[PDB]
């Protein structure tokens, strides 16, 4: 229950059609090219760290 | 793989004429989320105001803030709703525009291949997935992202101590999820696999069931399906355990790092740097930020999944078409003869075995033309060929002394006009549907045709004349108004180059004997396909042909 | 109404464990209300440092017990939902052979225990994540009513406007969005009906004016668009709106509240946290039940399809006898494939009753075989009535090989012995395999008595599924038995063995069988007499005198 997709359930940010919250089907393999972007989410957060800790 | 990134590159494409309504829509966006996270700020500020001696002067005027955000926020969130939903629909109406307009200069070949029931889906079908498509994700994705920075920036506003001490936990967090994910795949598979067995045993006990109650007892298989379904929940409950698991170490950990966060501000509080009313606000951010910031990911997985169920509707728009070389020549003039020499071809379905092959043919003005042979011996394929709509696999066709392909298409369908094998006409009204194709008309002409045609009774008997309607795809006449119909139809153009495909055979011989009289009135050629020897007999030529070949 | 919550024990301990943790998970925001009163007023050091540890163990512990709780839940409704999938299918098995009878209603057997099992696992979810948030709602409504209940009331009656007034305002954009789709489902049909009609389209060159056409059943749609982006806008805002000024109407009456001295900034604090929480909760509420009722709505279905002898004998007599016999399908009573017919057997003697019969005597060995009540007449066996006698003892007595047979997928000492009581001998089955002169066919398998055929017998030809169905009889021993439609397809070859049995086989001496094999050297050697078609018999005295008296069954044998 990740409030980040229940939002759009409700017409206050969602729309129409939005509702339906499925999977492609039972089984599947994780993209590289989508793996590659927790990398550049890890540095973000490393690099807001070190920029804080001069504060 | 490759595939899904053009795809994608098709489709922003595809998108290009909405930018106003998408630049719109994004900046309405970034106003709504600046307005709605500046609420618990200015809630602090209140909670700072009534702590000590209550002043109206900045409590009214709190409050007042309060509103206005609140209804700018709410106002900009439905201007966006409104702009990401047109564009929705604009898209949605040009792609099937664009579709239709695609698929009408395609060759016969792919029509007698493609079902209609596979067109009809993919046009009714695929259109609306693929214009749900950027729509609804770049919201979900800016929504996301937007916020993400927003309330990260109030953080770092508040406190840096408290944010620096906050973030901590972005990355343990992150990878706990892709190795459950990694750990929880094969566990899906094997439950897969599973269930897959247990429908494959009752499946098995179905068919030979007769066997099963004459020679065996019924209760066997129950045993056999016990056996199939304690491994079933056996694996279901591995699977919902490690589900479990990872969902305790998740809170644990977010509560964990909750529980350090206020311990941290209450110290500041006790040196008096933080007011209670900020630490309100910035605990009110850590209890949000964290589900925005861990699902950005998820919605760029969705985000690569989607774009493929697009990909019939691309294979249809841009498949070269197998048609000829556009036309050029315009005759200007009368056609006077056509002929063919040594014409073969077969159907592009079934190539292995020709249907005509080494005919040669001749027709001259003011004369006409009979084509003898057994019943479906290559007739269709000479009138198809004589009409231009395939093209020939051997021999010429070639009509004026020019090449059959070379006269511009409007003016071989208006000059070469012929009759077919069974009447259709469209849906819609008489005085439309008897001059379907023409460029412009006028109803003294329509109406001097079905008088020609002696379709006359049947127009003028009609609830609003030639203005009255003929029901959903011709359904709404009689058969023999429908051949008289499409007779009409067949003379309103005055072709100079006509065919008859056997029809006046169960029609009315009176409709054979007003073609013979009308169209052979002057210096236009006939020829007329047909099994029954009463047209051979009123014909002024004849020619023979069977096998495939001329006898 | 059918509920099988059947584990009130196992289930009752989830109530506790859901109850405890919901109430040790509150522990932030009101020690967070209490922490910073407490530091405003510059309280002891101790009792802040004992409050901090208080709330720290609460919240570990509530997070623990919330875990063992889905644990004890999950683990009994996977119980229940295998129990439920298996009284369904052995349910189902129990049906009567006329409902069986229709061919084409194959897959919904095949269909029933996959949605039976789609139903069960949506329904335990549902179930579960409704009954969380309901506990987790009625706990901060608790705690908010002993907060304040003035600041409660307001939130407690403003609900009803956030959550009905979006769903008074949706029915305008509902009803414009129908229009919309009815509006191009015709424009797709105009389509449809121009692109069927192709060659006579392209014949008159009118595909520019099809794609006008096409164009103003869009253009005409352009319009109704239009007013149903803007009746969205308005939805959008109108929720935006009613769900964010609750907000300011809570803070504005809860400073009122605090400069009356009611209550303090930390309780106001504590409220405001609340507040956001219980509306959360009560939103997600609002969302399962659509789903909840749907499911449950459908369970109906399955809940009445499963709702729609007994003697033994030490030993076998083998006599039988039929008399009036009249049989027909339970589906079509007005039509029966023979009536009045009349037949006996005795041990150590077989007959035919053999003809161009049909159906009629497929329903006669389904009469042999109990597989359906008689449509007319009566008969015993061994001084008893047929369905007297336990179906344990009667399955065993007595076997017939199918007009279909077909050994289902698994080893061969599984296919040559199933629905077996006991385990038969590896000595047993390689003698039933000699017996029934299968054991050549046996023998070249890759691992004799163990080789696995594949599914349906698609690993063997026509002629060896024949010979290794005829050996399950052999091995069970049945004084009575039966077999048409294989030995006049096979070879007589393969039919050999048969033959041998039929004619001289000591065994078959001590039982009874009866023909009704296509083959016309089985029907040379019979020894009683009978030969019939649609019921009458056209033979008797002996089946050389069938054909020595010229009657229909030496016509049928000319």
């Amino acid at each position: 229950l990740e409030r980040a997709l229940l939002e759009q359930q409700s017409s206050a940010c969602g729309l129409p059609g939005s509702s339906t919250e499925t999977r492609p089907s039972h089984p599947c393999p994780e993209d590289p090219d989508v793996s590659r972007l927790r990398l550049l989410l890890v540095v973000l957060c490393v690099l807001f760290g070190l920029l804080c800790l001069l504060l | 793989q490759v595939n899904n990134k053009v795809l994608m590159w098709r489709l922003l494409k595809l998108s290009r004429p909405d930018l106003p309504l998408l630049v719109a829509a994004f900046f309405f966006l970034v106003l709504a989320v600046l307005g709605e996270t500046l609420i618990p700020h200015y809630s602090g500020r209140v909670i700072d105001i009534l702590g000590g001696d209550f002043d109206p002067h900045a409590f009214a005027s709190a409050i007042f803030f309060m509103c206005l955000f609140s209804f700018g926020s709410s106002l900009s969130a439905g201007c966006r709703g409104g702009c990401f939903t047109y564009t929705m629909s604009r898209i949605n109406l040009r792609i099937r525009e664009q579709l239709f307009s695609s698929l009408l200069r395609q060759d016969l070949g792919f029509f007698q291949e493609t079902k209609t029931g596979e067109l009809n889906s993919r046009l009714s079908s695929d259109t609306t997935l693929m214009s749900n498509w950027l729509p609804l994700n770049a919201n979900v994705l800016l929504r996301s992202l937007v916020k993400v920075v927003g309330l990260y920036g109030f953080m770092l506003s508040i406190s840096p101590r408290l944010t620096l001490l906050s973030l901590l936990h972005m990355p343990f967090t992150i990878a706990a999820e892709k190795v459950y994910n990694t750990r929880h795949q094969e566990v899906l598979r094997e439950i897969q696999d599973a269930v897959a067995r247990a429908g494959q045993v009752v499946r098995e006990a179905v068919g030979g069931l007769q066997t099963v109650r004459s020679f065996g007892a019924e209760e066997h298989e129950v045993c056999r399906y016990k056996e199939a379904l304690e491994q079933c929940r056996q694996l279901y409950w591995r699977r919902d355990l490690e589900r479990a698991l990872y969902l305790l170490v998740r809170r644990v950990l977010h509560l964990g790092v909750q529980m350090l966060m206020l311990s941290c501000g209450l110290q500041q509080m006790q040196d008096g740097e933080l007011t209670q009313g900020s630490l309100l606000s910035f605990m009110i951010y850590q209890e949000s930020v964290g589900s925005y910031v861990q699902t950005l990911v998820y919605i760029y997985g969705d985000m690569l999944s989607n774009v493929g169920a697009a990909e019939k509707v691309f294979s249809y728009m841009d498949r070269q078409p197998n048609l000829p070389s556009p036309g050029t020549l315009a005759p200007t003039t009368l056609q006077g003869v056509v002929k063919f020499q040594d014409v073969s071809f077969a159907y592009p379905n079934r190539p292995d075995r020709p249907v005509l092959k080494g005919l040669t043919f001749t027709l001259r003005p003011g004369e006409v033309t009979a084509l003898v042979g057994p019943n479906g011996s290559g007739k269709s394929t000479v009138a198809a060929l004589l009409q231009n709509l395939y093209q020939p696999t051997g021999g010429q066709v070639l009509l004026d002394e020019k090449p059959i392909s070379q006269y511009e298409h409007c003016y071989l369908h208006s000059q070469v006009v012929s009759v077919g094998q069974e009447p259709v006409l469209f849906s819609g009204s008489v005085r439309n549907n008897i001059a379907y194709g023409l460029q412009s008309c006028e109803d003294d002409k329509v109406m001097a045709a079905a008088q020609a045609a002696h379709a006359d009774d049947f127009i003028q008997e009609m609830e609003h004349g030639i203005y009255t309607d003929v029901g959903e795809k011709g359904s709404q006449l009689a058969a023999g108004q429908k051949q008289r119909l499409a007779i009409a139809r067949a003379l309103v153009r005055d072709p100079r180059v006509l065919i008859l495909d056997e029809a006046t055979s169960a029609l009315d011989v009176q409709c054979e004997q007003a073609l013979q009289d009308w169209n052979s009135r002057g210096d236009r050629t006939v020829l007329v396909i047909a099994h029954r020897l009463q047209t051979v007999q009123r014909a002024h030529q004849i020619l023979v042909l069977q096998e495939g070949k001329l006898q | 109404l059918g509920c099988l919550g059947s584990e009130t024990r196992r289930l009752s301990l989830f109530l506790v464990l859901v109850v405890l943790s919901s109430l040790g998970e509150m522990a932030i925001p009101f020690f967070t209300g209490r922490l910073t009163d407490w530091i405003l007023q510059d309280g002891s050091a101790d009792t802040f440092t004992r409050n901090l540890t208080l709330m720290s163990i609460l919240t570990i512990a509530s997070a623990v017990l919330e875990f063992v709780g889905d644990g004890i839940y999950n683990n009994t409704m996977g119980h229940v939902h295998s129990h439920l999938q298996g009284e369904v299918f052995g349910a189902v098995l129990r049906q009567e052979t006329e409902f069986f009878q229709q061919n084409q209603t194959g897959n919904i057997m095949s269909r029933v225990t996959e949605d039976t099992s789609t139903l069960s696992d949506s329904l335990s979810e549902n179930l579960s994540l409704f009954l969380w948030y309901l506990v987790r709602g009625l706990c901060l409504l608790g705690i908010m009513l002993w907060g304040s209940v003035s600041l409660t009331m307001v939130t407690l009656i403003t609900l009803p406007l956030l959550f009905l007034l979006p769903k008074k305002v949706g029915k305008w954009y509902q009803l414009l969005e129908v229009q919309v789709r009815e509006s191009l489902a015709k424009s797709s049909q105009v389509a449809i009906e121009a692109l069927s009609a192709m060659p006579t389209v392209r014949s008159f060159a009118n595909e520019e004016g099809e794609a006008q056409k096409f164009r103003e059943k869009l253009q005409e749609i352009k319009t109704l668009n239009q007013k149903e982006a803007v009746a969205y806008a308005v939805n959008s805002w109108t929720t935006s709106i009613s769900g964010m000024l609750l907000k300011v109407g809570i803070l504005y009456i809860g400073g009122q509240l605090v400069t009356s001295g009611a209550v303090s900034s930390g309780n106001l604090v504590t409220f405001v946290l609340y507040q956001m929480q219980f509306t959360q909760a009560v939103e997600v509420l609002l969302s399962i039940y659509p789903r909840v009722q749907k499911a449950v709505g459908s369970s109906e279905k399955i809940f009445e399809y499963l709702d729609r002898g007994l003697l033994t004998p030490l030993h076998l007599e083998g006599l039988v006898q039929f008399q009036d016999v009249s049989f027909a399908y339970p589906n079509r009573p007005d039509v029966l494939v023979l009536q009045g017919l009349t037949f006996t057997l005795r041990p150590g003697e077989v007959t035919a009753l053999v003809g161009p019969n049909g159906s009629g005597k497929s329903t006669v060995a389904a009469l042999l075989q109990n597989l359906y009540q008689p449509t007319g007449g009566q008969l015993l066996l061994d001084g008893k009535p047929l369905p007297q006698y336990e179906h344990r003892y009667l399955h065993r007595q007595v076997a017939a090989v199918g007009q279909e047979p077909q050994v289902f997928g698994r080893s061969l000492q599984e296919n040559i012995a199933y629905g077996l009581t006991q385990k038969p001998t590896m000595e047993e089955i390689t003698a039933a395999a000699v017996k029934s002169g299968a054991h050549s066919f046996i023998s070249g398998l890759p691992q004799g008595y163990d080789t696995e055929v594949d599914e349906a017998g698609s690993q063997l030809s026509g002629g060896q599924r024949q010979a290794v169905a005829l050996a399950r009889a052999l091995i069970r021993k049945p004084c009575v038995l039966i077999l048409d439609d294989a030995t006049s397809a096979l070879d007589a070859n393969s039919q050999l063995q048969v033959e041998q049995l039929l004619y001289e086989s000591p065994e078959r001496y001590s039982r009874s069988v009866l023909l009704i094999t296509q083959h016309l050297s089985l029907v040379e050697q019979a020894d009683h007499i009978l030969f019939l078609e649609g019921g009458a018999i056209r033979e008797g005295g002996t089946h050389q005198q069938l054909m020595e008296k010229k009657g229909c069954y030496w016509a049928m044998v000319q």
